Formats: structure tokens, C-alpha cells, sequence
RNA sequence: CUGGGUCGGGGUUUCGUACGUAGCAGAGCAGCUCCCUCGCUGCGAUCUAUUGAAAGUCAGCCCUCGACACAAGGGUUUGU
RNA sequence: GCAUGAAGGAUGAACGAGAUUCCCACUGUCCCUACCUACUAUCCAGCGAAACCACAGCCAAGGGAACGGGCUUGGCGGAA
RNA sequence: CCGCCGCAGGUGCAGAUCUUGGUGGUAGUAGCAAAUAUUCAAACGAGAACUUUGAAGGCCGAAGUGGAGAAGGGUUCCAUGUGAACAGCAGUUGAACAUGGGUCAGUCGGUCCUGAGAGAUGGGCGAGCGCCGUUCCGAAGGGACGGGCGAUGGCCUCCGUUGCCCUCGGCCGAUCGAAAGGGAGUCGGGUUCAGAUCCCCGAAUCCGGAGCGGAGAUGGGCGCCGCGAGGCGUCCAGUGCGGUAACGCGACCGAUCCCGGAGAAGCCGGCGGGAGCCCCGGGGAGAGUUCUCUUUUCUUUGUGAAGGGCAGGGCGCCCUGGAAUGGGUUCGCCCCGAGAGAGGGGCCCGUGCCUUGGAAAGCGUCGCGGUUCCGGCGGCGUCCGGUGAGCUCUCGCUGGCCCUUGAAAAUCCGGGGGAGAGGGUGUAAAUCUCGCGCCGGGCCGUACCCAUAUCCGCAGCAGGUCUCCAAGGUGAACAGCCUCUGGCAUGUUGGAACAAUGUAGGUAAGGGAAGUCGGCAAGCCGGAUCCGUAACUUCGGGAUAAGGAUUGGCUCUAAGGGCUGGGUCGGUCGCGGCCGGCGCCUAGCAGCCGACUUAGAACUGGUGCGGACCAGGGGAAUCCGACUGUUUAAUUAAAAC
RNA sequence: CAGGGCGAAGCCAGAGGAAACUCUGGUGGAGGUCCGUAGCGGUCCUGACGUGCAAAUCGGUCGUCCGACCUGGGUAUAGG
RNA sequence: CGACUCUUAGCGGUGGAUCACUCGGCUCGUGCGUCGAUGAAGAACGCAGCUAGCUGCGAGAAUUAAUGUGAAUUGCAGGACACAUUGAUCAUCGACACUUCGAACGCACUUGCGGCCCCGGGUUCCUCCCGGGGCUACGCCUGUCUGAGCGUCGCU
């Protein structure tokens, strides 16, 4: 077998110095210096462990090339919070103002007795 | 090492140019006492300590 | 060529370009190790390098 | 007209029966069977014969000049 | 109980390159020593140190700072 | 240079384990003995045990005597020349000497960021150099947006610019601190005596700055003319669209301000996916063997980044629906009315495969040229399958462990909000994270050694010194032993002999610890399979307790799997195609393919068989310390800590 | 930081039981767990060496080898 | 008979004493008694045709100018406008020049990273890029400007 060797002066296997196999053209194998994982957003609501969806799962920079909807999901809080919640969050907001509601008038009509 | 700043190899620069014999000319000149270059250093022998 | 070590690509690139009055495509330097430095000054295409150091006198 | 060297040969002795060839010896298995049939062929450790065979044996074993060369030299000294 | 004894006394299974005693097995540990192998030592070519050193280097007795290579009286003494 | 008369002194050596320098006997002595090993021929040369070439025999044996690095060295690298010295024998050789050459980067590092920490200022202290302190006793902001005021004439076209003012701004702490942490983005082929992801060729890409498309966006209403189509007027829209949804599409306005994410993280187990490697069955090309036999044995048999498609993997993502006779499901788990299964779909990864790159290049082989020191020119080939608890890397999934919970910051991104901005139907406008185009990427490092000879140890010192890659056989196995690739010449000498005494290894009749302080040393045992295992016990152990049997070769037998095929009465063209009481037992069967293991049996050998290698002697007690851990580097490993 | 041994909890199935629960087989993979590499260390031969390879090394044999583990670099502590 | 050994002499070596020499010290005395933000002392690197050290010097680098002097310098070479009298050389030294670090000064100490102003170039007409120049340290004095204070007051 033919046995391979670093192409970079960093000689320890550090999580920098990551390495794939490869077969060139030239019929040798070589290393190749592998980018990291990139890792898809976690929800905005911090109670869901999935990453989210839509999303490419790159590393922070590379991001800064990607086109705007790679980034995002077309709704609201899109790419920066799970759909499920972002559900919750509608029905939640719109209760507890009904309930506002519900308690001002209940308090307005409670001035006829004591 | 091959990793080097430049101030230290711009020292190791000066010290590799001393580190040359006397001009065979220089011995032929009037009043000459200078038969060998006394100051000749040796990777192997004596290091420069930096 | 061996150049000063102030001088930078830019510096060399310049002086290369108006003292032989040709144009340069690339430089590539390096410190040697007897403390000098050595530009690779690669001309443009149209320009001879064979022709341009019959003029300087290189050869 | 001899000698003692090498090789060879014989003796001695050590180990234990060589390769190859052959075998209706071989536990079994696989193919080809109708041609005879239970035949024939292939694989197969091992066994038997050839075969007390093969191999080694003075280098500090014994007897041999069978063969082949070699030997009448070389150097340093020594006297009452 | 020279002079044991309680946060240390007393005990423990498991563990220990910890100290000790016995038994089996095992052996050159020994009776009792032999032989073999490698690398030295040995000889040669090349190369080539150091410690140490008053002067040196054969004994017996004697006396002497009461254990002398030297002194005394004997024994003796032969290159390298 | 000296005598004599006076003067003056650092004025007389045998010693001081005196000081410095030199020199002997020892002595051509001790020694040039750790790590298996060299031999033949030729060349060059004055000269060969040692250099070079070829041949042979060996070793390292992928946890290397191999291939590359970090630190350190600093020219040792490479070529040529020399042979004084040096390389403890030699030398035609060298890491020696002399002369000349050699390290090429936007995308490999430094540079930037913070870490533990270091450290200024304000302040305090201090005789004082200074010290403490790092948000603390500070008026610690020097920036930006919109608007307003005044000038500027630069491109007076009208926006840049400038000063002021208003508005808002915690910089909740300067700065330094990693060539292994975080950190955008470069790969394939060729080239040198020595350089290379750096040069050349080709193909990309990141970041920074300021043209052409495309998007925004050209819709609808009502009248009129016109066969109609189409146009005209006039008014109203228009910061894109699609999907029930998960979310999708090439863009798809938006500030101060706020929220979040990424960067951003432990160790261990199990399993699965993807490579690379190894193995296998075939086909080629070349090579080896050919006494005999072997369709044999060996070698070789590519497609980079980036883009596009796709396989494959994963998903606590979504729609339907509503489950007990509970069901699904893993090696283990685990999941479910807070929605299982079943059906349809969405997303992420995509290192694999195909494609652009791309065969033009590389490589193998057979030829033909030459400028014979050409990136020479041709021909042909670079093929088809299988297998896996294999090994390494990688990616996932899912657990276990913790009185242990396993960085920070730079930096980048998404969302919430809606102050604004844009033009009035156009030749549209603000605007644009879509496509293409243009320009730029400065500075420093880069040679080589990286070690039984380039580093440290006074040296080419048996010591020390951080890593990556890792083949075949045997086997449980990066064990030991042998081999291939690659490397080397036995570790600063060679020849002859084979005395004593050694150092290292081994065997020994009979006895068997009688030796000795003491079984010190050596020896016995040893793997695996099947049996069998005591006292005691903190019930976990003791335990491989003890003790016993077996083990080779050959020929068989049995067992342990995967995939495919459900064919239904064809009357019969959209004797292939799809409809026709239907066949619809037991595919429980037939074909094919494949891996490795276990058990049993016969035969057989001069009873040999874990045949080398690898590889526990055991038991009965006593003392101490519970255990594991630590320790006197260089005399103590212990009962000591 | 090879390869193996032992086999904790949890889980599955079967059997027994009035129940409490029990028994059997499997799965699972825990531990400052065991054998034993690399590594780290340094027991004994009171072995080699002892003007050494070495101002502490070498050989065999050993201790440990998933942890109170081994290790690079950065950083902190400075002479009573 | 030799070796070998010892003694003594001759000669040869090995070694570097002795003597002679001295551009060096030591001691005493005298006159002077002067460093630096206009960048010192010290350090680094560089500079010669051949030059490594010492010395000298700073990219104008073993020296420029000037003055004095008056034909050399020299180890070799080269130049008759670089072999010079129109001034070689040496000395003096008042002119000019004077790299990096250093109290060391934009910040940091990596030739690491800025900021402001001006000039040239990129057809620059903006942004931006390259080159060049100037500036950008702490403390403190006087003065100026801009300000702060429910510090003390005055007017409205
Ligand atoms: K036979
Ligand atoms: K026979
Ligand atoms: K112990
Ligand atoms: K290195
Ligand atoms: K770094
Ligand atoms: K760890
Ligand atoms: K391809
Ligand atoms: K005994
Ligand atoms: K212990
Ligand atoms: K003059
Ligand atoms: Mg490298
Ligand atoms: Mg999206
Ligand atoms: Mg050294
Ligand atoms: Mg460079
Ligand atoms: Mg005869
Ligand atoms: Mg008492
Ligand atoms: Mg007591
Ligand atoms: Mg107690
Ligand atoms: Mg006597
Ligand atoms: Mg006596
Ligand atoms: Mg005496
Ligand atoms: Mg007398
Ligand atoms: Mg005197
Ligand atoms: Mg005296
Ligand atoms: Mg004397
Ligand atoms: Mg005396
Ligand atoms: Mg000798
Ligand atoms: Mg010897
Ligand atoms: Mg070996
Ligand atoms: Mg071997
Ligand atoms: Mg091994
Ligand atoms: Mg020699
Ligand atoms: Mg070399
Ligand atoms: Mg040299
Ligand atoms: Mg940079
Ligand atoms: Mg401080
Ligand atoms: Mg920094
Ligand atoms: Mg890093
Ligand atoms: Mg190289
Ligand atoms: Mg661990
Ligand atoms: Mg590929
Ligand atoms: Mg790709
Ligand atoms: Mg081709
Ligand atoms: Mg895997
Ligand atoms: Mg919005
Ligand atoms: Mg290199
Ligand atoms: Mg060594
Ligand atoms: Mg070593
Ligand atoms: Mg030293
Ligand atoms: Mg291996
Ligand atoms: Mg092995
Ligand atoms: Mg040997
Ligand atoms: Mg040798
Ligand atoms: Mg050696
Ligand atoms: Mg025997
Ligand atoms: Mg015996
Ligand atoms: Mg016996
Ligand atoms: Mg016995
Ligand atoms: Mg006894
Ligand atoms: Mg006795
Ligand atoms: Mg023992
Ligand atoms: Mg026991
Ligand atoms: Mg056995
Ligand atoms: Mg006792
Ligand atoms: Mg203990
Ligand atoms: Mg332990
Ligand atoms: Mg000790
Ligand atoms: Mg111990
Ligand atoms: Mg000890
Ligand atoms: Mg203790
Ligand atoms: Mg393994
Ligand atoms: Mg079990
Ligand atoms: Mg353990
Ligand atoms: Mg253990
Ligand atoms: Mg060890
Ligand atoms: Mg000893
Ligand atoms: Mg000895
Ligand atoms: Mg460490
Ligand atoms: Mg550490
Ligand atoms: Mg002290
Ligand atoms: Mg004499
Ligand atoms: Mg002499
Ligand atoms: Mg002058
Ligand atoms: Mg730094
Ligand atoms: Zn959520």
C-alpha cells in the first residue's frame, strides 16, 4: 500500500488538520484538507433540540455568500425559529390579549355592586 | 527550524558571510600578522546559542 | 534581480517598469538566506525576457 | 623409477528406507456409466515394492597412487 | 506483660515487584563437575590512552616509632 | 656589558596534595567486543577489507533501519574540486576543506481573535528606582444616522465635501497573550543538481473596491376608433410569487433599536452509512518458472477542486387518519391519544457515482523519429464482477458515566420592529443576498536534518527529545516469527587462531535444596476446547483455585444464510402490449449465489501434534497496609505517604 | 492508550407460585475490574558496566496499562 | 658474540628557559573639564573592485564639501579628464550628510496594524488602490480656543 504524509507543516491531528483521501488524475492518493461541519440553526424558542429546517448547514462565514433565501424559511421568525413554535407563539399572543379583554371588561362591569 | 521571524534570520545571514577564510591577498600586505581567520565557526562544533 | 529589502512588490514592480521601460506581469520575492532579496519579475507576454537582457547586458 | 598432497574407490560408522516410477494398498469422495457393468477415471493424508535405501563420514577415522599435479627448491646465518 | 492496650484496640474477604514458615511440583543450588555455542581475552596490520610514580622492588630472624624493599646478621643473587 | 665607592629593593627555592608551562616510565600497554553478515567480479585511481556499479547472501519487517513534519540546529541542503588537518583502521568517501549555487504564495502558516495569564492609565502607596491594582476613588464616547444652519464650485450639472448644531451611541475597560485552540478562500499535471498546494501549464475560488443584463414591473377598469386584432384618452393598482402544510422558487426595499443562531467543545460503549486498504473470480498488457506439472505466479489495470444531476444516509419535520385482541421496533434500546402503525410528502448532509473539468493529461505496453539535454511522435490499452463482525479514516444514530457537566473572543448570519425611501403609469423609480463582466490582494517564514551521524547530553555518545501515514502470511491481535514496498551494510577497524579466566546462551547420568542468610539464579507451568473447582467471604469474590482429558494430517458427515421467481382462462396487433367465471394448496417450493464458523465420524504417522513463536508454577498459613494511587531523579517502592 | 478475561444494573422469554415473589435461559456491557501490548515506571538478578555507550546506562525479569492515566506547548509560583 | 641497561662526551631532536629587544602597561604630575527629544550612551544591520576580522563610515556608507598640504596610495589591479599640480595624498574639520533599535515618541514590538493633511499615478470625475512627503508619545509651564458645575453672584 502506499502509505500518505501531511501536505501542511501542522504535524498533529488537531481539529484543524483534518484530511479526506482522494485519487487524483495522476493515479496517487493524497490527502485533502477538509473544511468543518457546518451545523444547521437551533430554534429562537430554546425548547426544541432539533435544528431547524430550510436552512444549509454551513460554517458562520460561509454564510456570508450564500444568497438570502438559502439563510431563511418564507414565514415569520423564518429560519431563525421552528415552525411549531412560531404556532404557539400566534395562538399564545392572541389568548392572553382575549383574556385582557376579557378581564377589563369583566372588571369595567364590576363597579355596580360594592 | 523553517519557521523563523526576520530579525533571526537576518542574524543568521550576517553570521554565515563572517564565516569566510581570509583573502589569500590579505597576507601579502605590509605589516600583516594575520596568517588564518581565528574567528571561523562550525555548525556541528560550536552553535551560535541565539 | 537582487533588490533592496525595504522595497516591496509594488516598489519593485514600479523601479522594474520604468528603468527597462517594459511591463510586468508578476513578481515573486524571496530573502535569501545571505540576507538579500531575490524578485522573479516575470514580464508581460508580448515583452522578451531574452531580448530585454541583451539590452541590459545580462548576457 | 621414490615420496606425500588432492580427488576418486573400498572399509568403518551414523541416521533410518531417498527422488522418481509402479501398485484391484488407502479412509472416503466426485465424475463417466450401459461399453462391459458394478466397470472405469479423477482427488486423496498414508501404506507397500524398488530400498538396511538415500545421505554424511577426517577436516585430528582405517586401507588404497586408481587418477591428477607436485617434489632435485626459496631465504637467513654459523669455524676450533 | 523489662516496656501490650483502645481514633486507636480487636478483626477481616479481596489486593501486594511488602516481611516470614512449611508442603507439592521443579530444577547443575548442591553431591561434582563436564561439554558445546557466540563475543572477548590471545597473535597480527593500522591506531593508541589513563590511574599511578621519593628511590625502588627476593627472603628469614633481629633491633627499630613495639609488622622492613632498603639497616644488622644470615639465606643467597644471572640478560630480555 | 661589567669592576670599584655609595644608594635602593618586588633580591637568592627542593619541597607548600605550591602556580603556570613542558616532559617521561607506565606503553606500542589497556583498548578500538551491545543491537545475526558478509562474498564475487569490474570500474575509477599512485594506492581499495571500507568508494562506485553489477551479481549473490542477509537484516529492518508498516509500533520500520520506510515516507513526511513540530521544537532545536543554521547552510549542515545541492553541484564541482581537494585530500593538509579532522571523521579514534583506511578512504578515491564525508554532515571535512575550497569554490559556486539553492528557499518564489490573496487561497500553507505568521499576521487577526481571545484562553490561563501578562500589563498600561485614573487612583492609591512609596525615601526612591518604582510598586499595587485592572474597573477598582475617572468629566474614561472623538463615532454614526436623519434633519437644520453657512460656505464650497469640484462634474454648480447637483451630489460629494466641509464646519457647526440637534439626535443617538454601556464601546461596563488601553494593550499583549497560541506557527497544536478559533480563524474566508487552491487544486490537478509537469518541471530542478538542489525549489514548489509557492515556478510553468490548466482548471477554480475567497475577500475588498467601483459596467451590462435580469428582478422590482408594467395589471385592471371605462369610453372611443377599428370586421376583428390592435391603438387612443382617462382613472385606479403594483417593495415578487407558489405550496393545506413541512416549506419551495434566481433575485425579491428598509435605519437607530431589540431577540436569537453559528463560531462553541467532556470521556466511554454499541451499531449503522461512505470511502481508502486488504481479499476474491474473471479479461488484458508486460514479466518470472517450465526436468516435470501448473488456462500458472508476479506486476500493472486514474479522474483534482468547483459546478450540475443522482444514489445513499439522517430527521423530535409536515398532511391524512385514529390505534387494546395493544402495536411498531433495536445488537441494546426505545416510541405512541401530548397521535403508534399505514399511506403521501418536506428538509439537511451528500466525502459516493455520473457529468462539465476529461483525456488533450497520467500510467502500462509495443513501435518510429530527432535539435539525441524534445512537456518528441504514433498504435493499442487503462476492462467486468463479487465478498466482508476485516483494518484505518470519516459521518451519522443511540446510549452509559460525573458531589467531574467538559473555553473565550474575533467574526459571520437569521429574525422582530417599521423611522424612512422610492415613482405616478413611464425610456418608469428607489431598490436588488440573481447571472455575467472589470480592477486589486501589500509584509514575513518557506533549503535541509528531525536523529543508534545535522537537536540536547564537551563527541557521528547504547541516554534523552512532541507527532501523521502503516502491506501479505500465521494468529485473539499495530504480540512474536517470516515476507513485499521502501531502506540499510552490522553500528568508530580488519586478519588469523579457538588457551585459561570471563560476559551471553544451552545441555547434563543418578539424586533432588542435602547448596545458601534465604530456592538467589535457573527450572517447572503456560494457548485453546471440554470437564471439575475447596477453606473463607464485606456474598461482589476466592477462580485460570486446585485437579483431569484433548490438540497434527487427510477424507468426509451435519448444522448455522442471501436474492429472484406467485406464470390468471392470452379469445388476443395501443404468437412482445393491456383488459376477460378468475389460478390464487404449502413458495412450506424451485433456481441461483455466497461467506465463514461449530460439532461429530473414519483413516493415518517411530504417541507425534498450543511441534517454532506466543504463553500464569501451585497449595497451607503468619505479620503489615484495606483496596487502586504516590514516593527518596543518582544505594531505601516499603509496613512509609 | 493492540488484543483478550470476568460479566453489574437495565431488558426479553419460559417455568413455578394464592400472593409475596422465586427459578431457568438469553440479552446487555458496568468497573480508580483482571491478563497483556504501545506508553508510563523501575522489582530482582544485589546480572552487565563500573578510567563505562552513559558524571545513573544496558540486558533479562518485572509494576501499571480507562485512570487519583501518559504527554507537547502556553502560563503562574523565586531563595529562608 | 650481541642485544638490553647505566654513565659520560659529540651531534641531532623535543621543548621554549635564558639573554637582548619593546608602537604596551603601571605610577605620579599638569592643563582642560564638553553628553541627550536639534535624538545621547549602548546595540543591530549594512558599506571597499578584490576584504572575513580589526578599524573607519551610514544607502553620499574604509567616505562628500571645504581648508591646509603638495605627489602620492600600494597586497594586486585600474584609470593620462578616475594614473589629477586645473591639486594625488595626508591632516584639519567650521559645510553637508547621518539606515534600524535605543530616554525612544501613532499603537505594538510581528520590519504586525492604524489615523489626519498634501502631492503624483491608476484617463480619477467620486470611492478605492499604489508611491512619496509631513504629522500623530508621557509629563509639565505660559498663553489661546472650546466647554462643565442645584460653586458664588448680577440683570431680565
Ligand atoms: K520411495
Ligand atoms: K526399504
Ligand atoms: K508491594
Ligand atoms: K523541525
Ligand atoms: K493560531
Ligand atoms: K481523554
Ligand atoms: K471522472
Ligand atoms: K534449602
Ligand atoms: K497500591
Ligand atoms: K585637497
Ligand atoms: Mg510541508
Ligand atoms: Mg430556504
Ligand atoms: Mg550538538
Ligand atoms: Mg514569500
Ligand atoms: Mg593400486
Ligand atoms: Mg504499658
Ligand atoms: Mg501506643
Ligand atoms: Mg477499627
Ligand atoms: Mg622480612
Ligand atoms: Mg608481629
Ligand atoms: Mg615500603
Ligand atoms: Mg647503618
Ligand atoms: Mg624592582
Ligand atoms: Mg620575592
Ligand atoms: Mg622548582
Ligand atoms: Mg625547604
Ligand atoms: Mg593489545
Ligand atoms: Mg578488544
Ligand atoms: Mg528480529
Ligand atoms: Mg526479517
Ligand atoms: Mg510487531
Ligand atoms: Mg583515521
Ligand atoms: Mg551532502
Ligand atoms: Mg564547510
Ligand atoms: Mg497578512
Ligand atoms: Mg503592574
Ligand atoms: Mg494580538
Ligand atoms: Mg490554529
Ligand atoms: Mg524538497
Ligand atoms: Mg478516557
Ligand atoms: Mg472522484
Ligand atoms: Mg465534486
Ligand atoms: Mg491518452
Ligand atoms: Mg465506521
Ligand atoms: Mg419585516
Ligand atoms: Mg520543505
Ligand atoms: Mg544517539
Ligand atoms: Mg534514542
Ligand atoms: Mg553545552
Ligand atoms: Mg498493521
Ligand atoms: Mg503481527
Ligand atoms: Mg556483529
Ligand atoms: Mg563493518
Ligand atoms: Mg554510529
Ligand atoms: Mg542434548
Ligand atoms: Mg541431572
Ligand atoms: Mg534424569
Ligand atoms: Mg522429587
Ligand atoms: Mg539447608
Ligand atoms: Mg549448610
Ligand atoms: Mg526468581
Ligand atoms: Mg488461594
Ligand atoms: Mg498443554
Ligand atoms: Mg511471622
Ligand atoms: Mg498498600
Ligand atoms: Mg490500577
Ligand atoms: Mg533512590
Ligand atoms: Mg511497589
Ligand atoms: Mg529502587
Ligand atoms: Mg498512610
Ligand atoms: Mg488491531
Ligand atoms: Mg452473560
Ligand atoms: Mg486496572
Ligand atoms: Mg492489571
Ligand atoms: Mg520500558
Ligand atoms: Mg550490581
Ligand atoms: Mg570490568
Ligand atoms: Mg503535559
Ligand atoms: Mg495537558
Ligand atoms: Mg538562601
Ligand atoms: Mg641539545
Ligand atoms: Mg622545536
Ligand atoms: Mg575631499
Ligand atoms: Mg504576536
Ligand atoms: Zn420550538
Amino acid at each position: 500500500v502506499q502509505r500518505l504524509t501531511y501536505r501542511r507543516r501542522l504535524s498533529y491531528n488537531t481539529a484543524s488538520n483534518k484530511t479526506r483521501l482522494s485519487r487524483t488524475p495522476g493515479n496517487r492518493i493524497v490527502y485533502l484538507y477538509t473544511k468543518k461541519v457546518g451545523k444547521a440553526p437551533k430554534s429562537a424558542c430554546g425548547v426544541c433540540p432539533g435544528r431547524l429546517r430550510g436552512v444549509r448547514a454551513v460554517r458562520p462565514k460561509v454564510l456570508m455568500r450564500l444568497s438570502k433565501t438559502k439563510k431563511h424559511v418564507s414565514r415569520a421568525y423564518g429560519g431563525s425559529m421552528c415552525a411549531k413554535c412560531v404556532r404557539d407563539r400566534i395562538k399564545r399572543a392572541f389568548l392572553i390579549e382575549e383574556q385582557k379583554i376579557v378581564v377589563k371588561v369583566l372588571k369595567a362591569q364590576a363597579q355596580s355592586q360594592k | 527550524s523553517s519557521h523563523k521571524t526576520f530579525r533571526i534570520k537576518r542574524f543568521l545571514a550576517k553570521k554565515q558571510k563572517q564565516n569566510r577564510p581570509i583573502p589569500q591577498w590579505i597576507r601579502m600586505k605590509t605589516g600583516n600578522k594575520i596568517r588564518y581567520n581565528s574567528k571561523r565557526r562550525h555548525w556541528r562544533r560550536t552553535k551560535l546559542g541565539l | 534581480f537582487i533588490v533592496d529589502v525595504k522595497a516591496n512588490k509594488h516598489q519593485i514592480k514600479q523601479a522594474v517598469k520604468k528603468l527597462y521601460d517594459i511591463d510586468v506581469a508578476k513578481v515573486n520575492t524571496l530573502i535569501r538566506p545571505d540576507g538579500e532579496k531575490k524578485a522573479y519579475v516575470r514580464l508581460a507576454p508580448d515583452y522578451d525576457a531574452l531580448d530585454v537582457a541583451n539590452k541590459i547586458g545580462i548576457i
